[PDB]
RNA sequence: CUCGAUGUCGGCUCGUCGCAUCCUGGGGCUGGAGCAGGUCCCAAGGGUUGGGCUGUUCGCCCAUUAAAGCGGCACGCGAGCUGGGUUUAGAACGUCGUGAGACAGUUCGGUCUCUAUCCGCCGCGCGCGUCAGAAACUUGAGGAAACCUGUCCCUAGUACGAGAGGACCGGGACGGACGAACCUCUGGUGCACCAGUUGUCCCGCCAGGGGCACCGCUGGAUAGCCACGUUCGGUCAGGAUAACCGCUGAAAGCAUCUAAGCGGGAAACCUUCUCCAAGAUCAGGUUUCUCACCCACUUGGUGGGAUAAGGCCCCCCGCAGAACACGGGUUCAAUAGGUCAGACCUGGAAGCUCAGUAAUGGGUGUAGGGAACUGGUGCUAACCGGCCGAAAACUU
RNA sequence: AAAUUCCUUGUCGGGUAAGUUCCGACCUGCACGAAUGGCGUAACGACUUCUCAACUGUCUCAACCAUAGACUCGGCGAAA
RNA sequence: CAGGUGGUCAGGUAGAGCAUACCAAGGCGUACGAGAUAACUAUGGUUAAGGAACUCGGCAAAAUGCCCCCGUAACUUCGGG
């Protein structure tokens, strides 16, 4: 689970390479973040000479948790390393296409974009 | 913290009657045909000759 | 035996094949996609057990694109079709989480 | 057995299973002990599952009491007479039998005997 | 107008219900009960009516209470607790010697199920009301787990009733409201209730059909 | 008022109160089309976030939210914590002084004592009272706790509007914060559990084990306890009202919510929901059980003795627990221990045998070892027993 | 703009999502300055101060385990 | 009375060692005890996900750690670092 001062690795081609929460939202005082959920954060590293630099301000959708996420049928998920998206404010990526898998939460947050350019949706 | 002022009599009576000895109670038992006094719980020790009745 | 033995002897499911820690399974789970029902397929690692009847779950693992991905199932669910045996495995231990630190192919749990 | 609830005997729980030991000897050995309650009540469940071991008197046995007993001149009679002894008694081989508490710290006293 | 029947909780298991999820239960043997009272309005001033439960020896029941079950013709049973009904038709369907069994609830009903919760004996304020204590570490001198401060000052010079300080939690009459009853098992005399019920496993639990709904 | 001592700023923890209301709730007016607002009126039930900088309060800033309210209580709270700032001794810089030194200038370092007598408060008992002695189930006088809120969809791109934009009122779904119960799942812990292993000493030695090294370290780990986990809650409907809106209607032939009278009216108030409660001294109610002797005196609503129904101590214990209390059990017994068999954890014991020069590997074998959870078994201990404990009458 | 700068969180550049502290500068030096030395400096510091990697119960937010006390029983038995 | 007190002798196995672990010779169990799963305090251990968000301040804890071989920057008073 994800709260603030946690650090990400970035799932997609936008450059960026890691992130840093800083809210979650979703209402006061929110404390963690699973799986499908959007996060402000901070671009700490980047590749040099892409479209997102060091120091932005961005928005992103958490796609894989290294904390269990119990899913309505019995079932358990559990990746081996925290990813996020990052994502425009109409609920799509900013880039073109998704490194890694990523989790079938996605699919009642109406996440749809990302979804359709995922390699695997467990 | 210290004791602001000394106790009454009346307070110092109270509290001090209540340390008190709970005593216990006795059966009979009968060894060698005498007859001796031990609570219940050394009962099966006073019939295998376990208790020294002095 | 234990007192809630004669509650979940209905909802038990045989046929269930007989797998351990360290074998290689493929698992068969039903997936609502709106109202489709298709049957996607999980092939990995069976690293743990934790027994109890109705409440036993088991927990496989793959490697889909460079990263390690576990689901834990619960045996005797209705939402996975039928469990298939691909390979045995040779291991000592019984919970298998040293799995968890290694990468690519130093995961290779021996055959027979 | 059922692990201790509560502080160990003697402080620390190494020291208990030395307590243990060394009462298990001293009854095998003689039949019959003076002790403190609390030290009988532990003694008893420890002491009918070494003469279950004894009561199966194979070498695997032997090697398992000998785990917990350092003193060989007492594994034998406990595999030569203790053992064959308690053949017709499905449990339950020893006895605690209350005794007056001892002067100097009222420590409630008990002896444990075998059976016969 | 609310139904009710006294039983045993006998632990939780899981079970899967119609669309494939979980479903964490708690099975209860509501157990065979009998009525063996009736309060009216114009003899006792309010209107229930008593269960009688539990498999007891008839020498284990005292001269007292074996007379109170002798002027209703029932056997000896170890429980006794009452239903409060209210006074509007008020207790025709009740009658002494009347079997009360467990299918008197229907599957997907909603019940209210109360009983004794576990002992958690003399507990502090970090466990009893949820403080949050002073730091671990930076020099606090002996205060990980302590109040602190309980009141003002010279004004009020006394520390207000209600104050929420260390002592024993546990041991209380809770009520939890609103759970839904899975299935009803008349071959074996069990509810199977899903989620957490109050007690320990064996413990006296009185089942009730709900109101909030 | 305190100098024969009333310990200062901020933070921490825990609060409680007011309303001069930040959000939510109800309304009047509008330079109110709608959407959002401006201002005033009523309203204190709950809610009111995490960081950067500074010793800081103040203050700016980042990212959110339905909102990030203003104040009292020794600018609440150091016999609860902190000691960064301030107000000791060390040292230096600038300035002032011939100098010792000084500076509401700055800088670095700088002991935070106390076994709770009384009142208060959270808990838990012993005693007597409740007009006989006891046991079981209860009514509730009066109190306690709880009270928050969002986004999206439908009604409808309808009402309104030239457009851009965009509803009130009803209905449904999914959340955040908070709280209580709970251990089936997830996860944590595991000091009499299983296994691997290093050093060393002992068991005569090989083999097999053990003592100590933080439980020696390492990999797991059922019960219990738990949150990070599961489940549920804050609801529906009535009564009286605030601002405000009226009906009928005089004094005052009209008019006016008002002077007679009757309605609508909010998260506040009282009921309804959960909980404590007859020490509620007016000490309550419905029932059942015992329903009986004996002796002496000054013949007293007097003292002693022995019982009944019933209880306590002792004993075997508990998921009940600081002591005490509470709950189960006492041979007509499954209470605890053993024993037997399952469940579960561990992961293939020793012995023999085969393969290998050896380290080691395979077979006998889902082996062996093992605790809490379930069930059978009368083998050990629940015993050959003590202490308490029942009634004047009378008036209508 | 300093161990010296009252005004003051001076202004400008760098660092962080946000920098009263920090680094580089300006000179408008309240009140720096050449043996009460001026400005530098490799090495060295249980010094003061700022950032980063790794790491973790310091923290979000706490939970469990053992021991010595606390609690019970027997003995002795103080003090402000 | 957990404090202080100069010099001499000083075995084994592992080890670089008079460190440390376990032992020999030889000493000792050191002078209130028995119990008991309360809160709280002390002294140690472990902790999912996050990893300085704590705080005046990374205080405390955690981490790093041994032998052999490669490899090693600015700067320097040519020793160094
Ligand atoms: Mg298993
Ligand atoms: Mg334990
Ligand atoms: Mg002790
Ligand atoms: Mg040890
Ligand atoms: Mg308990
Ligand atoms: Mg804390
Ligand atoms: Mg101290
Ligand atoms: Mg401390
Ligand atoms: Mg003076
Ligand atoms: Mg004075
Ligand atoms: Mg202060
Ligand atoms: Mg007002
Ligand atoms: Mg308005
Ligand atoms: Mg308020
Ligand atoms: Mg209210
Ligand atoms: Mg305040
Ligand atoms: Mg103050
Ligand atoms: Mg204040
Ligand atoms: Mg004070
Ligand atoms: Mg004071
Ligand atoms: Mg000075
Ligand atoms: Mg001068
Ligand atoms: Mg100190
Ligand atoms: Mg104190
Ligand atoms: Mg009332
Ligand atoms: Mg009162
Ligand atoms: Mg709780
Ligand atoms: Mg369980
Ligand atoms: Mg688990
Ligand atoms: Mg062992
Ligand atoms: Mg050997
Ligand atoms: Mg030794
Ligand atoms: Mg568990
Ligand atoms: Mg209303
Ligand atoms: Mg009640
Ligand atoms: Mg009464
Ligand atoms: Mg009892
Ligand atoms: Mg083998
Ligand atoms: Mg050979
Ligand atoms: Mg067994
Ligand atoms: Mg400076
Ligand atoms: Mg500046
Ligand atoms: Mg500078
Ligand atoms: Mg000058
Ligand atoms: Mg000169
Ligand atoms: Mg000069
Ligand atoms: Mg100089
Ligand atoms: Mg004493
Ligand atoms: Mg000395
Ligand atoms: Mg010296
Ligand atoms: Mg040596
Ligand atoms: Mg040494
Ligand atoms: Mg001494
Ligand atoms: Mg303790
Ligand atoms: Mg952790
Ligand atoms: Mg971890
Ligand atoms: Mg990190
Ligand atoms: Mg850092
Ligand atoms: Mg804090
Ligand atoms: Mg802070
Ligand atoms: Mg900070
Ligand atoms: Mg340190
Ligand atoms: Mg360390
Ligand atoms: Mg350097």
């Amino acid at each position: 689970v994800i709260q603030q001062e946690s650090r990400l690795k970035v799932a997609d081609n936008t450059g960026a390479k890691e992130i840093l929460c800083i809210r979650v939202l979703g209402g006061s005082s929110r404390r963690y973040a699973g799986i499908g959920d959007v996060i402000v954060a901070t671009v700490k590293d980047a590749i040099p000479g892409g479209n997102v630099k060091r120091g932005d301000v961005v928005k992103a959708v958490v796609v894989r948790t290294v904390k269990e996420r119990r899913r309505p049928d019995g079932s358990y998920i559990k990746f081996d390393e925290n990813a996020a998206v990052i994502i425009k404010p109409d609920n799509d990526p900013r880039g073109t296409r998704i490194f890694g898998p990523v989790g079938r939460e996605l699919r009642e947050k109406r996440f749809m974009k990302i979804i359709s350019l995922a390699p695997e949706v467990l | 913290a210290v004791p602001k002022r000394r106790k009454s009599r009346s307070n110092t009576r109270s509290r001090r009657s209540q340390w008190k000895a709970a005593k216990t109670e006795l059966v009979g038992v009968t060894v060698a045909g005498h007859a001796h006094k031990v609570p219940r719980r050394l009962l099966k020790a006073a019939r295998l000759g376990l208790i020294d009745f002095d | 035996m234990n007192r809630l033995d004669f509650v979940d002897k209905p909802s038990l499911r045989d046929d269930i094949p007989a797998f351990n820690p360290g074998d290689t399974i493929n698992v068969h789970v039903k997936v609502i996609e709106g109202a489709k029902e298709r049957l996607q397929v999980f092939k990995g690692v069976v690293i743990r057990r934790q027994g109890g009847g109705i409440r036993e779950t088991f927990t496989v693992r793959k490697e889909s694109y460079g990263v390690g991905v576990e689901r834990t199932f619960p045996v005797h669910s209705p939402n996975i079709d039928h469990i298939e045996v691909v390979t045995r495995g040779d291991v000592r231990r019984a919970k298998l989480y040293y799995l968890r630190e290694l990468r690519g192919k130093k995961a290779k749990i021996k055959e027979k | 057995p059922k692990p201790t609830k509560g502080p160990r005997l003697g402080g620390s729980s190494s020291h208990q299973k030395a307590i243990l030991a060394n009462l298990a000897t001293s009854l095998f050995e003689h039949g019959r002990i003076t002790t403190t309650e609390p030290k009988a009540r532990a003694l008893r469940p420890y002491a009918e599952k070494l003469i279950t071991h004894a009561k199966k008197g194979a070498l695997h046995n032997r090697r398992e009491v000998l785990k917990k007993l350092r003193d060989k001149d007492v594994v034998h009679t406990l595999f030569a007479e203790i053992g064959p002894f308690f053949a017709d008694r499905d449990g339950g081989y020893t006895r605690i039998i209350k005794i007056e508490a001892r002067k100097g710290d009222n420590a409630p006293m008990a002896v444990i005997e075998l059976v016969r | 107008a609310r139904k009710g029947i006294l039983g045993t909780k006998l632990g939780m298991t899981q079970v899967f219900d119609e669309s494939n999820r979980v479903v964490p239960v708690t099975v209860v043997k509501a157990g065979p009960n009998v009525v063996t009272r009736i309060r009216t309005p114009e003899r006792d001033g309010y209107s229930a009516v008593q269960l009688a439960y539990g498999e007891i020896s008839p020498r284990k029941v005292n001269k007292p209470l074996t007379g109170q079950y002798t002027a209703a013709g029932v056997n000896p049973r170890r429980y006794l607790a009452e239903l409060r009904l209210d006074d509007s038709d008020a207790a025709t369907e009740y009658q002494v010697g009347q079997e009360l069994t467990a299918e008197i609830f229907a599957d997907g009903s909603y019940v209210d199920v109360t009983g004794t919760s576990k002992g958690k004996g003399f507990a502090g304020t970090m466990k009893r009301h949820g403080f949050r204590g002073q730091g671990a570490s930076h020099g606090a001198q002996a205060v990980h787990r302590r109040p602190g401060s309980i009141g003002g000052c010279a004004t009020p010079a006394r520390v207000f009733k209600g104050t929420r300080m260390a002592g024993r939690m546990g041991n209380d009459r809770v009520t939890v409201l609103n759970l839904l009853v899975h299935k009803v098992d008349a071959e074996n005399g069990v509810l199977l209730i899903k989620g957490a019920v109050p007690g320990r496993t064996g413990g006296l639990v009185m089942v009730r059909s709900a109101i909030k709904r």
